[PDB]
């Protein structure tokens, strides 16, 4: 991959706003899934939260 | 979002440690600065954005200090993700 995460956005997206995501390389200084909106913005998530682990496999299904 | 919350372009190296693009970038209209001492490249966002994948490139060293790539004097290899 090509871009890490420093901090996590500390709050819920909903599921609706939610486009796509991916995990960041484990060469980065933190893990993070960083969910794409359907807006277009990239949002750094905490990997280790039950919600942000849930959105990924909602996503996942969907697929 | 916050303004700390946007991913942050990196390269990596032939040791394969990844490091920051520059120190600052704005994020969900805000200013995000990375943090004084990390391992940064002297490289403008808009000249990263044109860099091919997986092609070797020459980086100038540096480290952040008040959100500024402050150069080191050194070079080394460095490659953009996919």
């Amino acid at each position: 991959g090509r871009e890490c995460c420093l901090e996590y956005f500390k709050g819920a997206i909903p599921l609706r706003k939610l486009k796509t995501w991916y995990q960041t390389s484990e060469d980065c200084s933190r893990d993070a899934i960083v969910f794409v909106t359907v807006q277009g913005r990239a949002i750094c998530s905490d990997p280790n939260n039950k919600r942000v682990k849930n959105a990924v496999k909602y996503l996942q299904s969907l697929e | 979002y916050g303004t700390d919350t946007c991913p942050f372009p990196v390269l990596a190296n032939k040791t394969n440690k990844a490091k920051f693009v520059g120190c600052h970038q704005k994020c969900n209209g805000g200013d995000q600065k990375l943090t004084d001492g990390t391992a940064c490249y002297v490289v403008e966002r808009k000249v990263w954005d044109r860099m091919t994948p997986m092609l070797w490139y020459e980086c100038p060293l540096g480290e952040c200090k008040n959100g500024v790539c402050e150069d080191l004097r050194k070079k080394e290899d460095c490659r953009k993700g996919n």
